[PDB]
Order: structure tokens, then sequence, then C-alpha cells
């Protein structure tokens, strides 16, 4: 489904494991969606030259974009 | 430290005699494409912690 | 040491065994579920989802539920001097059963329906029907 | 003298075949539920689109043999 | 006449094919139950939907049997 | 009551493969459908192609079945 | 007369079908076994019930041989 | 003239006998399309080549039936 | 005794049967085996009981056709 | 000479298990061509090779079955 | 000396299903012994007991088929 | 004089398994080489001898034919 | 007229379900090549055993052949 789709098992594996994240009961899940959020910052280049800077908070906005 | 990692052009140059001793579930070529992203994925992640 | 079986099963937030002596160990292969022991090949497999279940050597009837999503086992002979044959299932995200629950699991796929309604990208069609599988996995493993 | 019975029973000996092809079928469907229990419906589709040909055939030979048996 | 015993005898050959039908799709239950031991109804669900065909033809050969060898 | 007969029943015996070539079909289908669903609409379409030539082939037999009855 | 007992070894040419259909059904569940001992007599269960079909299935036709054979 | 359409029956056989092997080339093509969806093409080549064997036999054994059944 | 000789020997094609039944267990032991040693016993012991029934089924057609070959 | 006819319909009911064994071939063909692409030119050269002989021995269960057909 | 002969070539009928069978097994053996050589013999030894059974009846059926050719 | 006819084509019924065989070995060939191509030559020169025996035993399944075509 | 011929193509038919035999100890053979060539040289020795068995049921086969040809 995934070499298929153009997917990585790393991006399905991450994907399916915030929802079970999602599926975990309060107290847990406070820690659980703590421990994984998200922060980074990616800057592309070509010999030089910045192309672009992009941030990046979500999981399936960071493997999209 | 400096860690050579191992790419799919360096996988399909070898015939990965070395793990006919395992027993693979899917079949080597199935999930050799799944396994890869994983080792990617740990390698970093070991040496990052070991950096911080 | 001993002719057990030597487990250790980790995700990345937490080790719950790093050399636990076990008897057998049910998981969820992709292909389909199977328990491994002490003897069993060297072999690699992946998993897809499902409830792993461990039975220590101390407890032989008492037993360890454990919701997997996915990630890999590997099974490897033991050393001649060792004695004791050893298992190490990685998995990204491993919680018990009891941390479960089955209205937010129902909510989630509701939501995933509802966003997978509109079949327009391969990965949203396959992302909404892993969804469906694994949550329905987790209604039929939560107690 | 008679004849028309051992037509009826060579012609009928098809069924076997026929079940056959229908075991085939469901252990498929037995099996592919067993791995992706979230997708029944349209492989009970399927299985009853196979099954709905392979009986179709079963009736035809067993009209066969009552034709030939009672001509 | 014993000649109509033949044809029946004949019909019953077809009954080995259905037992081999009936063989095939219970290994596949017993094969999907240790692939996935958490259902163990819905393929037996489907096990049964598949043996009342795999009956009713065993039951309709062994009809055409006795009705040949009486008539 | 004859000859005639007895060849439009052997002629029968090929609807047990015809039989069986569906019913792998069909598994095929099923067992495609449970590991990739987002091709359905394919694998169905190949299927389709498949009976194409099965079912006529049945068809044929079926029909030279009836000359060899009313030859 | 004499005739009737090829009746009968053509009732027994059921058996040998019968066979490939328990040997079907118990070859998976030595392999359902090696694959997962925990859940082991719950598969024997499942092939006690597909005897319960095969170990019939058998006898009946060993029946017709007889009935076939003395009438 | 009924030697003639008993040999057709009995070549008739080849048909039920060519079904089979036809299913399973289709069976793997569909099983190709669902491992590999991004090779549909060179799939089906083959698919059709193995076909057009298939069918040569089928074609031969169908032209002897036809001529066997008038020469 | 002439249709008895022919009855008696006509009664042992379902060896093949029994042979293929027995290969398909031995086979299913010895796969499981090459998986877990660990459980080859409790494997061993099913696989003998299958036997059991396989060699029931043997024993019983080699007496019927020891039986078409006196009686 | 009737049963001349009746020879070539049996010199051609091999095609059975020819044809099976063809569609087997391609089947594995197909197979390779959804797990390794790349290296089509080799799969397709052996299963030519293997087409080179089956190819040939069909010829040979036609010619033999016009030679019984005339002489 | 047509009973004998024929009662005879009819018994050596069923040692195709034995060669199928001797078949598998060996190549179960072939397969777990590739997947796990460290229990080699311990392979061997199971596949020697399936010969126990598999030669010794094929070896019934030949003696019974001599006792037919000097009946 | 038909019978010698006759019995050349019984025993031309057979190459259907020989060519089954043949079928099998290519499809294990194209397998293992699409799972591993590097070793393509010592599938090949295993294949080869398969083929010298399988050849030779249709050659027989000839000869033997032909021979009993004028003896 | 033509017994002796006639059984001894009767007999030969064996040969197929020898043949099928082989190739799947063949086809095992190079599956496990491809899957470990390291112990290659080990696997042609178990499967030449098995040609020891299966190779010499067929020359039983044809040996009776020989036998029966000429009473």
């Amino acid at each position: 489904m995934w070499r298929s789709s153009g997917v990585s098992f790393t991006r399905y594996a991450s994907e399916m494991a915030a929802l079970l994240r999602q599926c975990l009961k309060e107290p847990y899940r406070t820690q659980a969606m703590q421990r994984n959020q998200i922060h980074l910052k990616e800057t592309v280049y070509q010999q030089g030259q910045v192309l672009t800077r992009e941030t990046f908070n979500d999981i399936k906005k960071a493997f999209e974009a | 430290l400096t860690l050579n990692v191992l790419t799919p052009t360096q996988a399909a140059q070898s015939a990965k005699e070395q793990l006919n001793t395992f027993e693979f579930e899917p079949e080597k070529t199935d999930v050799w494409k799944d396994l890869q992203d994983f080792y990617y994925a740990c390698t970093v992640f070991g040496c990052m912690l070991d950096n911080i | 040491f001993k002719n057990q079986l030597l487990l250790t099963l980790s995700s990345p937030s937490e080790a719950i065994y790093v050399r636990t002596p076990v008897r057998s160990v049910t998981v969820p292969g992709s292909e389909g579920a199977m328990t491994m022991t002490n003897g069993h090949s060297q072999t690699v497999a992946r998993l897809k989802a499902g409830e792993i279940i461990v039975r220590k050597g101390e407890t032989g009837d008492e037993v360890e539920r454990f919701f997997l999503s996915d990630g890999f086992v590997l099974f490897k002979s033991p050393e001649d001097d060792s004695g004791c044959c050893t298992a190490e299932v990685l998995g990204v995200e491993v919680v018990p059963v009891s941390m479960l629950d089955k209205e937010s699991a129902a909510t989630a796929l509701q939501e995933l329906l509802q966003q997978g309604a509109g079949a327009t990208d391969e990965w949203t069609k396959a992302r909404t029907l892993l969804g469906q599988e694994l949550l329905s996995s987790v209604i039929r493993a939560a107690p | 003298a008679g004849v028309a019975s051992l037509s009826a029973a060579i012609a009928l000996m098809s069924v076997g075949g026929v079940a056959q092809g229908i075991g085939s079928l469901f252990a498929a469907l037995v099996s592919g539920t067993a791995r992706n229990p979230s997708i029944k419906e349209d492989l009970f589709t399927y299985t009853l689109i196979g099954m709905g040909f392979l009986e179709f055939l079963g009736i035809i030979c067993v009209l066969m043999s009552a034709v030939l048996l009672y001509s």
C-alpha cells in the first residue's frame, strides 16, 4: 500500500502511532502527546543561496512538505 | 565517530547472502524496503542521543 | 545462563523489558499471529497491529498484554556458552491494553472516515483503510 | 438397456470440480478475512459472484443429467 | 437389473471431490484462526456458509444416486 | 436413449476443470482485494477478462454436448 | 450378479478423495500449531468438526459399496 | 455414426484441463497487480501470451473434436 | 472369478489419495519442525492422529479388495 | 475404425496436463515480473526454453493422434 | 489372459499418487533444510517414517498386482 | 485392428504429468531467479539435470507407445 | 486380442505422477538453492535420495509393463 502509494514505512508507522496515541486514556495520553510534539525548521540550499525556509509543527505536514 | 551507512544502491549491489541465516516472514525483497527506513531512523536516533 | 527466552520489548520512549526471561511470547505478524519460544529458528518479521502477550517463566499461567502499532521482531539463536536464546520486539508505540479506550477510538474512526470520504489521494485512501484496521484491532483488544 | 442412468451418472461427475472450486473460493475468503478483517463486504461480494457462477454451472450439469435421464 | 447399481456408484465419485473441498475449507479455517485467533467467529460464519452449499451438493448427489438405483 | 446421451454426458466432464479455474480466478481476486483494496476496480476488471474466456469455454462445451445429444 | 462388485469397486473411489481432505485439514492443523501452539486445543476442536463431516462422507460411500454389492 | 460422438466427447476433456492453467495465469496476474500496482503493463502482455498458448491448445482439441465428429 | 478380480483391481485406486494425504501431513510436520523444533512431540502426536484415520481408510479399502476378490 | 477416432481423443487428453503446466510456468513468470521486473530479459528467456520443450511435447500429442486417426 | 493382466495394470495405477506424495514430502524436507539446517538429521528421520508408510503401501499394491497376475 | 491404436493412445496419455512437472521446474527456476539472480547458473544447472530425467521418461512414454502401435 | 498391449499401456500411465513428483523434487531443490546457496551441495543429496525412490518405483512400473506386454 505504501510502496504503491509512494509512502515510506516510517511515515506510515508514525502516522499510525499518532492515531494510537489519540486512542489513549487521558492521564497517559497527556504524557504521550506531551512527549510527541513536533518543532522543526527546514532550510533548503542549492550551492549556498537558500531556496526556502519553512517551519513544521505537525507530523503530517512535516512529511508532506 | 563516523558511521558509513548502507544505501539502496549498495544493497542492490549485494545479494545479501549474509542474511540467509534469517527467516524473513515476508519475503526478503518485500520486507527490505521497509526494514531499511527503520534502519535509517534508528541510526539517527541513537547518534543524536549520544551527541546530546 | 539458562534455557529460557531472553525477551527485550522496547519502544523509543520506554524499554519495558531488557533481558527478561520468558517462556512464550505471542506477536501479531504481518501474515498472521505467531508465538516465539526458545529453540525457534532465526527469523525476522514485520508486525501490523495487535496485542503482544508475554508469559514469564515464573508466571507460566499469568500473562502480560501490550498493544503494538507497528514495528519489527528479531529472534536470534542462542550462543553456545550463554545457553539462552534471545528475542527483541521493537515497537514505535507500545501501550498496555489497560491504558486504551474504545470511545475515543470510535471517535477517531468516525473522524478518519469523515476525512477519507473525499477519497482523492492514494495515501489518503490507504491511511483511511489502515486506520480502520488499527482502530478495529484496538476496539477488539480493549477490555 | 439402462443407458440413460449411466449417462446421468457420467454427467453428474463435474460436481467434484465444482466443489473443489467452491472450497478454494471460500478458503481464499476465510484467509483474506483473517488477514484484513476490516474488509469483508467486498470479499463477500466477490465470493457471492464466484458462487453464483459455480452454482450456475452445477445447476446446468444437474439439468442436463435430468434431461438425459428422462428424455 | 444390477446394471443400475453401476450408475449410482459412479455418481458416488463426486462425493470424493466434495470431501476434498470440505477439507480445503476447514484447513483454511484452522489456518485463519491461527493467523488471527482474536476473531475465531467471522471465519466460522463463512465456513458454515460454504459448508451449506457443499452439504447441499453432497445431498443432491446422494439423492441422484438413490434415484438411478431404484428408479 | 443410446450413444448420443453417453457422449453428451461425457462432454460435461470439463465443467469441473472450468469451475476450478473460476474458483482460482475469484480466489486470487479476493486475495488481491484483502491485500490492496485500493486497486479493486482493476482486479475485478482482469477477473472479468478471465471469465470472458473461461465461461465462454464452458458454454462451448455445453453446446457441443447438445450437439452430441441431437447429432 | 457379480457385476455388482464392479459397482462396489467404483463406490470405493470416493475414498482416496476423502483422504486428501483429511490430509489438508490435519496439515493445516499441524502448520497452525507450529506457528501458534498457544491455541492448540482450539484447532483440534475445529478438526473434530471437519471430521464430523468427513468421517461420515467416507463410511456413507462404503455402505453404498456394500448395498450395491449384495443388494 | 455413434463412435464419432463419443470420440468428440472424450476429446472435449482437454477444454476442462485447459481452463485450469488459464485460471492460474490470471490469478498470477491478479496477485502481481496486488503486489506491484506500479506495473500493470508488462504483466498483461505475458498473461495474454500464456492465454494465447492455452487457447491454441483449446483450438487444437476443439478442431479435432469437430473433425472426428464428421470424419 | 473374472469380474471379481477386476473389481478388486479397481478398488485400489484410492491408495493414491491415501499416499497424497500422508505426504501432505508429513510435509506439514517437517515444515512445522523446521520452524519450531520445540513443538516436535505435540506435532508428532497430531500427525499420528491423522495418520490413524488414513491408515483406517487404507485397511478398509484393502479389506474390501479381498472381499470382492473372494466373495 | 471408430476406435481410431477414440485413440486420437485419448492422445489429446494429455493436453489437459500440458496447458496446466504451461499456465503454471507463465504464472511464475508474471510473479517474477511483479517481484524483480528489471530482469524480465532473463525470466522470459527461461520461459521460452520451457515452452521449447512443452510445445514439442504438445506437438507429439497432436501428431501421434492424427497418425492413429489415419493408420 | 484378459482379466489377469487387466487387473494387474489397473491395480498398478495408484502408484502415481505414491510418487506425488513422496515428491511433496521430500520437497518439504528440502525447504525445511533450507530454512533450518541445524536440525537436518531430525528431518531425515521423519521423512524415513513417511517412507515407512508410503513405500509400504506401494509394496502392498505391487504384491496385489502380482497376486492378480497369478490368482 | 484398432486395439493397437487404443493401446498406443493410452500409453501416450501420460505426457500431461511430464508437462506439469516441467512447468513446475521452470516456474521454480523463474521464482528463485527473481529472488536471487546472481545464483542463476546453479538453478539452471540443476534444471537441466531434472530435464535430463523428465524428457527421458517422456521419451519412453513415446517409444513404448510406438512399439504398441506395431508389435 | 490387444490384452497384453492394453495392459502394458494402462500400467505405463503412472509415469505422469512420477514425473510430477520429480518436478516437485527439483523445484524444491532450486528454491532451496535460491534461498540458501551455502547448503546447495547438501540439498542435492536428499534430492538424489528422492530420485532413488521415485525412479525406482518407475523402474518397477516399466518392468511390469515388459512382463505384461509378453505375458
